[PDB]
Parts: structure tokens; C-alpha cells; sequence
RNA sequence: UUUUUUUUUUUUUUUUUUUUUUUUUUUUUUUUUUUUUUUUUUUUU
């Protein structure tokens, strides 16, 4: 905020623009109000009776969904693991010894405080068995609305031919629409969440199975991270390296966003990956939305760096694409140049002795490691303005790439330097 | 929620004039009815006026017409109506009467909030 | 006004235009004249009578609007919330202290002074829920000509689907011509209205859904503003920044314009953004229509540095397309050259050091910094014609756009600069 | 004298009204400058002078 | 014998409309038409 003044009359302008809050809720600021989490769940009705249920309401375009939490309740009840060692998040001891953990250990039981409903018999425990990985499966399928890759429901139809040969979807076509509503319960996401908690300790158990369709609940509304991980792993350099080649200060504030540190960001297990459906932060602090330049930045560089996930990266709104693109750009030069092939093993007790007495002065050349210092020092010495290797290396890069869809990193790059 | 009090009753003279007010406390910056009604001894109680939120909107028993007349001031929260004329027929509990809306209704069963009332005998 | 004589026989001639006021209205202008915004409604018939009047109208093509308000009234009048914080604006205190505050506290209800309309039954308080979300709908639906895009009524429908599976829109498609009516009636814009500026405050209302159609209603006349939002973004520059970028008399006059100090359009939560269907300003001071010059730079200047909205702004009529043209290419290239690369963080305590030892006079290259005051000079050093390297560069972002609509920037910056 | 720059005049309806049966601010009686002007819009990177006759 | 604008008049002369608008923009979301159980030549002895 500094004076503006209009030099025709002196008079002063406040340019100002709307503010829109927007705020961040981090995972680890809801435990120090409550020390658990709890499930809203209704426990009246029989599990033989919510088996009818449920199946007679899949059937129809009809489903009380909380019949389908108090049907997934008792249906996943009496699932279990014993644990090696010890599990706590968050100032939450679940796991106590040796004693062996449930599945609703994690979340707290509450009582849900009705749906008339309708009920079928001939349904035995055979039902039981997949009925659960439906619904959780349905979970999965019903968050995207393309219509091909809505067809996971044949994948989920698959994994149950597995259990059971002559299983075929309960569900209308029209259903397309039915298990879109459940994403909406919040006792429902606190259940798929805790399924793919419990089955991330226990990998090999008989049910891990159940684990499709709540896979999509782990670091949900959480790309930018990943997003850190794919750079950190496509330049494979260390992470305190590639935090050093952010030069853009948007980036700058948003990496200071995500790495807080008390949000177990980095605990194998923990409540943090889960904490959208639990209902730990309603707005992420670890999305593409409240990352937009990390999210482009990283993934316009691994694209540049022969990545393959990027080349369906979508491109944000509203951040500044010309800074953002030359940072990646030399981000992305430094570290394709920069192969740094070193001798890892020998045999006669033989290594590579470089030659010191080369001393023609081989000077403006680039660099020799990925150093940021001396590649911001190579680059003041190209005037700030990407030479024609960098352009011409990255046309190589982006060029080749068919099957672009609209609005993705992959076609922006390609319609960026590809000409 | 709601509270009315009625004020302005009391003895008058067989065809002299009277004017109740209606004062309401809690929350007066929402749509609410204003309406009088009164009950007579061993009589129903009936509708004698009414007023929409506006100020514009009015209607009166059949048995009034012409002598009383409804007002509001939402500023100051209140509703004024004059009573000319009166009549010892005019002799009930009048009371003061909310219902949370746009309009104002003929009926008891409309309102919502109501007074404790106040005698008039004339 | 000067003097202008033909020279041939010293005759004065008064050149003079047709002249339009198309004054503006400003929202604070309005407030100090009326303390409250009145709406007008009908409270006499029952909501459940009102259901069936707008069911069953619904599916005819005979509805009265005063039947839709009076509905959607108390329809919508048991809806609360807790205010957190105090909510005060253009000297009108709607929320006091702790207490909860409804949807029409907002405004002040005032009695319309009779449709003698039709009745249903067998609609219970199950369509409720949804029917205002509908009607509400049908207001963001009902203001655009174009075929494919009015198929937001298939999300109105599929939000609604959401709340009810079985709900099929109850209008026949002749009913492409019975809302578009219903934005002509100024109380059920000033429903709308209050509905969108009840729930920017409370965001995570269980019924927030109903904000899907009166969107719209936020900023709506106000494009010019939000190019300056986009512009301020795109850049990275501060609003005190590109206001000095301002290099047009016009889009001087138009900033002046937009920028006046009493308007609330930096408080988060205001009447500003509903100075249309509240009433508050027949004519906008923030849209592209009495700002646009300054809607045409700024959002070509964003197109130039890689912008995607900007592709498919419209064109406006009657300005100096070439004077403001020639503005957003310095600009762009201002921009687009000083990518202003910064190191942000460092390991060891060691940061980038410049060298100065620089002195073989590296003149006539392009200023270092975003600074107007050195730029103008450059520019100036190149006869106020823009550089091959500049119209080079604008090409260079032009060309590779594909789909591009007529009378757009999009096709217009093509047009200019790809040739 | 006559009110071509007043806002709201009987001026703009001289034709209707039967106050002239022979415009002269019409494009038949100013060619010239019609053709002029509209092509020096054109050339400024006008739209409306894209279908001026 | 003609006549030799497949010119034509009466004004006129944006296949211009001003009512306000104007990304065939809505973002509550959230955005690899990724997903984990190993695996990872539409490899075989």
C-alpha cells in the first residue's frame, strides 16, 4: 500500500480490488479443540435387515444412505489386524500394545438421532462379503462425471466377480446419478476415509480389497504436494535442493504454505492424508487451488524434464504465466543439462581422474552441477532472457506430444515453445 | 422470537375515543403481521384490525369500519390504532398480535406472537 | 472547444456531435438517500398453497412471478445463520453482537398491493427443499440466447437431482421463454440478491447449494473490475503498480472512474457486488460498457502474457483500438521480458551476489525492472514504434491459438500481430 | 442554429416529424465525407466501417 | 430503326442496435478422462 497520485491534476487514486478471504484450515488446529473424531451412526436396525435393505433400495433408485452407514457399520464391524508396533496421530494413541485394532477404532461411535425404508430376506452372509466393497467402490466412481472413466464401475464389478462369479451391479443405469449424493454424507466419507486408514497399516489383509474406492479419499484435495513429490522425483534431486530453485515469490509463499510443521505431513500412517472426508479442514491447505503456481511451476518442469504424468496436469487460472514458464524453463535447462554422471563402481580400484590442466578458459559456458547460484549468475550473464539452447531444447522437449486435451500443462507447453 | 406489550387501555366515555399502542421487544428487523384482536365476556376472540410490514396493506371488521384506524412506526417498533367512537359492544380484552410474514390475515390462527392484553370497557 | 475557421474564406465552423449522458449511478449514492432497500411481497396465501401455485404453473406456461416471490419468501424464511463477527455496510447494521441473522434481514419486507392463479395438493414439504433452488436457477438460465450454454438447467437439474433423485425439470421447452421474464421483475432480483450475499457470508451452509444460480447476481454489470482483478493477477504486479502502466487518457478517466472512495469494493462482505438487483445503481460505473478502454487493454495486456479467459473477451465498439493496442504491447513486453527471476531461499547463507564490474557499456538494451518511468524513456529510444523484437514477441503469443470466437480479443490480438 | 448538440431536441426526428423533407446531415447529400471518414475508421482498426457502404 | 451501366432515384443508404449487458466464466467444490493387491515385453521353453 504506498500513495498513488494522477500527475494531470495531482489528485489521488486508492486503486483497490475485492477481497475474497478464503482461508486455509490445516489439519492439526481441529485436534486441539476436540481429541477425537466422531461417526454419526444409527444402530437400531439389524445387520440381516439392513442387508435386505440396502440391496432392495441398490436395486431401485431408492437408498436411505444412512442405511447404507448403519449397514456398513455392522458389515465391517468384526474386521481386524494386530499391530508390530505402535500408532498414535495427532495426540490419538489408537493402537495400545499388542492388542489388535479395529476398523471404527480410529473414529469415535456417536448415535445418529428414521428412514421407513423397505426389507428383503433370501439375502445371506454371501452379501455381506462385497456388498461393503460396492458401496465403498461407488464412492470412487461417483466423483468424476466423464462418462468412459465413470466406468470404473466395471472395475468395481470386476473385483467382485472375484469374490462372488455371479455378481452383476445392483444399480440402475440411471444410478450414474444415485451414489453421486453419498460424497455428501459426512458419516459416509468418515467411513471410506477410516476403511483406507485402517488398510494402509494392514496391507495384506484377506480385505484389503475393500481398499479400492477409498483410495481416492488419501490426499484428497492434495495435488500440489504430490505435485512436490513428482518434481522431487523427476529431477531427482533432494527436497532442500529443489525448495532452492523456487524463484518466483507466489511459489515462494505457497511452499511456506504447505510445509507447516506440525501436520504430520510426512508420518507413514497418519490422520493427515484423510483430512477432508474426516472433516479435519474443510479448505485444504495442500490443493491446486490454494497452490495454483506451485502446481503449474512443478508440473511445467517435470513435463520439461520427460515426464508423463504432466502431460494432463491442468492448467490453473489466474497466475503469472510468463515469470512462472521462465522459471521452469531454466529450472528444467539446469537439470537436462546437467546429467552429472559421476563412476559409481570399479574394478581394479580404478577411478575417473578429472584433469585440472585444462586451462584454454573455457568461460561462457553453463555450469557444471545444478547450483542455483551460479545458474542465476549464468543466467544474468544471458540478460535474463533464455537463449536460444534453452528455447530450442525445450521445442524438443514438447515437441512429439500427440493426444493433448485442452487446458492441460502438456498443450501449453507444446503451443509454448513448439514453434 | 417475540414480545408484544399492550398499552393504552382503560374506562371511556359511551362515544369517546381511545387509542391502543403495541410495543414489540426481541427482533423487530424481520417480516412480521400486525394485527388487534379482542374478546368480549364469554365471547370467541375475533379480529378487529390489521396491518402488513410495509405500512400500506390494512382491513378492519365489518363491525368497526370507519371508527378505528391501524398504524405502525417500525422504526421505533410499535402500532398505533385509534378507536372513535366507542361503544359499550366495543368493551373486550384487546390484544396485540404478530405473525411472521408479508401480509396480514382476518384469522386468530394466522398470528404467531401475542400480547397479554389489555381491558377496555366502555 | 476552439476556434476552427476554413481557411479558403475565413468561415467559423462550430464542429459539434450528437451528444448521450448515459449518467452513472454509484451504490453508496443510493444509501444516503434511503437508509434500507425495500421488497415487495405478497404475504397473504400459504406456503403450501404457494407450492401448488408454482408446481402446477410450473408445468403449464402460465406462472405469476408475484406467486414465485411470495413462495420463495417463506420458502426461504426459516433459513439462519450465526454471525462470527459483526456484518455492517453502507451504514446499515444488519447483524448485531451474537445473534443469528436470516436471509431477508437483509432487506426490509414491505406488502405488494392477487393473481388469482391455481391450486395443487399431494405436494408435501419434500419440494421445499428444492423448488426455491430451482427457481433460483432458472434465473442464471434464463439470461443467455445461446442454445448450449442455456443447458445449464441440466445442472440446475442435476443439483436438484442431488437433493431428490427423482426430480425432472417441471417446465415444458417452450419454457426457454418463461423465466427469462422473471429477471424483469425487481423484488425477485432483489430475492436473488439477498440470497447470493446471505450465503458469501455463511459458505458452508447446508443449504449453500442454492447460491448455484444467483452467482450471477455477484459483480454482475462490474466486468471492467474484474479485468483489473485479472490484470493485477496476471501480471504479478500491485494495483498501485499497473495503475502507473495507465498510459491512455481514457482508460485514465475510466480508472478515475471506478476507483472513487466510497463503494465498499474492497470490503469482502457489502451491497456492493448487488448494485444491480438490489436496485442500488441503474447504470454500473464498473462495467465494460462505461469502461471500455480499459477493458480492452487490460485484457488484451493479459492476453499477451498468457492468459486463457482473455481468449474470448469481447471486442468493445468506439475506441482507439490502435492507441491502446500500441499501450498493451509496451506493457506485455515490459512484462514479458523482465521475468525479474529472484533468489528466495538459500542452504549454506549464501545468496546470489551481483556482479558490478560490468562496464563495457551494454547500452541500448531494455530496462532491468517493471518501472513505467524507464520504459517509457526505452520506448522513447525507439521513436515511439514498436521494436521487430516486440511485435516478434506479440506474435509469438498470438499464434498457436485455435478456436477463437468473432468479435473476441482472442481473434482480434491473432489478427493483429500473427502475420 | 440548429440544436445538433442539445441532448434531448426535436433535432434527431426532423424527418418524421416532416421538419425537413431533405436531410443535410445524410450520407446522399455528404458523400464525401461519409466515405472519408469511414474509411480512416476502417484503417484505424474499426468495426462498424466494415460493412459501411 | 434501335439502344448500346443484366443502373436508377422518392427519402435512404453498418445483411447496426441501444433496455441493460457482454469469457458459448462460474470455483460449494475439486481438478493426471492416475491410482496401488502384487505387478509392470498384447515373452516363452
Amino acid at each position: 500500500s504506498v500513495t498513488v497520485k494522477r500527475i494531470i491534476d495531482n489528485t489521488v487514486i486508492v486503486p483497490k480490488l475485492p477481497a475474497n478471504e478464503d482461508p486455509v484450515e490445516y489439519p492439526a488446529d481441529y485436534f486441539r479443540k476436540s481429541k477425537e473424531i466422531p461417526l454419526y451412526i444409527n444402530t437400531t436396525k439389524s445387520l440381516s435387515d439392513l442387508r435386505g435393505y440396502v440391496y432392495q433400495g441398490l436395486k431401485s433408485g431408492n437408498v436411505s444412505i444412512i442405511h447404507v452407514n448403519s449397514y456398513l457399520y455392522g458389515a465391517l464391524k468384526d474386521i481386524r489386524g494386530k499391530l508390530d508396533k505402535d500408532w498414535s496421530s495427532f495426540g490419538i494413541n489408537i493402537g495400545k500394545a499388542g492388542d489388535t485394532i479395529g476398523i471404527f477404532d480410529l473414529v469415535s461411535l456417536k448415535a445418529l438421532d428414521l428412514p421407513d425404508g423397505v426389507s428383503d430376506a433370501s439375502r445371506t452372509s454371501a452379501d455381506d462379503k462385497w456388498l461393503p466393497l460396492y458401496l465403498l467402490g461407488l464412492y470412487r466412481v461417483g466423483r468424476t462425471q466423464m462418462p468412459e472413466y465413470r466406468k470404473k464401475l466395471m472395475d468395481g464389478l470386476t473385483n467382485q466377480c472375484k469374490m462372488i462369479n455371479e455378481q452383476f451391479e445392483p444399480l440402475v443405469p440411471e444410478g450414474r446419478d444415485i451414489f453421486d449424493v453419498w460424497g455428501n454424507d459426512s458419516n459416509y466419507t468418515k467411513i471410506v476415509a477410516a476403511v483406507d486408514m485402517f488398510f494402509h497399516m494392514f496391507k495384506k489383509h484377506e480385505c484389503a480389497s475393500f481398499r479400492y474406492g477409498t483410495i481416492v479419499s488419501r490426499f484428497k484435495d492434495c495435488a500440489a504436494l504430490a505435485t512436490f513429490g513428482h518434481l522431487c522425483k523427476i529431477t531427482g534431486m533432494s527436497t532442500e535442493d529443489v525448495t532452492t530453485w523456487i524463484l518466483n515469490r507466489e511459489v515462494a509463499d505457497e511452499m511456506v504454505q504447505m510445509m507447516l510443521p506440525g501436520q504430520e505431513i510426512d508420518k507413514a500412517d497418519s490422520y493427515m492424508p484423510y483430512l477432508i472426508d474426516f472433516g479435519l479442514s474443510s479448505k485444504s491447505p495442500y490443493s491446486s487451488v490454494k497452490n495454483p503456481a506451485f502446481h503449474f511451476w512443478g508440473q511445467l518442469t517435470a513435463l520439461l524434464l520427460r515426464s508423463t504424468r504432466a502431460r494432463n496436469a491442468r492448467q490453473p487460472d489466474d497466475i503469472e504465466y510468463t515469470s512462472l514458464t521462465t522459471a521452469g524453463l531454466l529450472y528444467a535447462y539446469a537439470v537436462g543439462s546437467s546429467a552429472d554422471l559421476a563412476q559409481q563402481f570399479c574394478v581394479g580400484d580404478n577411478k575417473y581422474t578429472p584433469d585440472d590442466s585444462t586451462g584454454g578458459l573455457t568461460t561462457n559456458a553453463p555450469p557444471q552441477g545444478r547450483d542455483v547460484v551460479e545458474w542465476l549468475g549464468w543466467f544474468e550473464d544471458q540478460n535474463r532472457k533464455p537463449t536460444p539452447d534453452m528455447m530450442q531444447y525445450a521445442k524438443r522437449a514438447v515437441m512429439s506430444l500427440q493426444g493433448l486435451r485442452e487446458k492441460t500443462i502438456g498443450k501449453y507447453a507444446k503451443s509454448e515453445f513448439d514453434k | 422470537q417475540v414480545q408484544l406489550v399492550e398499552s393504552g387501555g382503560g374506562l371511556v366515555q359511551a362515544g369517546g375515543s381511545l387509542t391502543l399502542s403495541c410495543v414489540a421487544s426481541g427482533r423487530p428487523f424481520r417480516n412480521y403481521r400486525l394485527g388487534w384482536f379482542r374478546q368480549a365476556p364469554g365471547k370467541e376472540r375475533e379480529f378487529v384490525a390489521a396491518i402488513n410490514w410495509g405500512g400500506v396493506i390494512t382491513n378492519y371488521a365489518d363491525s368497526v369500519k370507519g371508527r378505528f384506524t391501524i398504524s405502525r412506526d417500525d422504526a421505533k417498533n410499535t402500532v398505533y390504532l385509534q378507536m372513535n367512537s366507542l361503544k359499550p359492544e366495543e368493551t373486550a380484552v384487546y390484544y396485540c398480535a404478530a405473525f411472521d410474514s408479508t401480509g396480514s390475515p382476518i384469522v386468530r390462527d394466522n398470528y404467531e406472537y401475542w400480547g397479554q392484553g389489555t381491558q377496555v370497557t366502555v
